[PDB]
């Protein structure tokens, strides 16, 4: 689970902070992504830790 | 949620393959076909047209 | 019809806080990259805001 400004980093040759630091996917990758929307099932009013 | 659109939690899943490695162990949906010889046909081998 | 420009210039200038300061989806550039902004460097910068 990320944030909507970080979805773009998961690519082949792209750098940032979660493409850098937490989850790098190779130059010759060979897949999908799928990504969707979550404000219904991981989201508080509170706050998530 | 009173956050704006570009900060919403997004789950992301990613599905990675890795082809022409290994015996195939997973294969998509197709039925087989019985193997004839000596006669230029159409094959189909675990996705390699020709 | 009446756009804002503010020219920045003499100072230092990260590009990684823009994210935090708006929420919005897509970097869309047309020259450059938006990884590679904080890397090299330019002459002047003009932002224009409507
Ligand atoms: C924008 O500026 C206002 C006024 O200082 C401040 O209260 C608010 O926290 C700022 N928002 C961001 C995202 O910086």
């Amino acid at each position: 689970v990320i944030r909507g400004n970080e979805v773009s980093q998961i690519a082949p040759g792209q750098t940032g902070n979660i493409a850098d630091y937490n989850y790098k996917l190779p130059d010759d990758f060979t897949g999908c992504v799928i990504a969707w929307n979550s404000n219904k099932l991981d989201s508080k009013p509170s706050g998530n830790y | 949620p009173t956050y704006g659109v570009g900060h919403q939690p997004y789950r992301v899943v990613v599905l990675s393959f890795e082809l022409l490695h290994a015996p195939a162990t997973v294969c998509g949906p197709k039925k087989s076909t019985n193997l004839v010889k000596n006669k230029c046909v159409n094959f189909n081998f675990n996705g390699l047209t020709g | 019809y009446a756009w804002n420009r503010k020219r920045i210039s003499n100072c230092v200038a990260d590009y990684s806080v823009i994210y935090n300061f708006a929420p919005f989806f897509a970097f869309k550039c047309y020259g450059v990259s938006p990884t590679k902004l904080n890397d090299l460097c330019f002459t002047n910068v003009y932002a224009d805001s409507f």
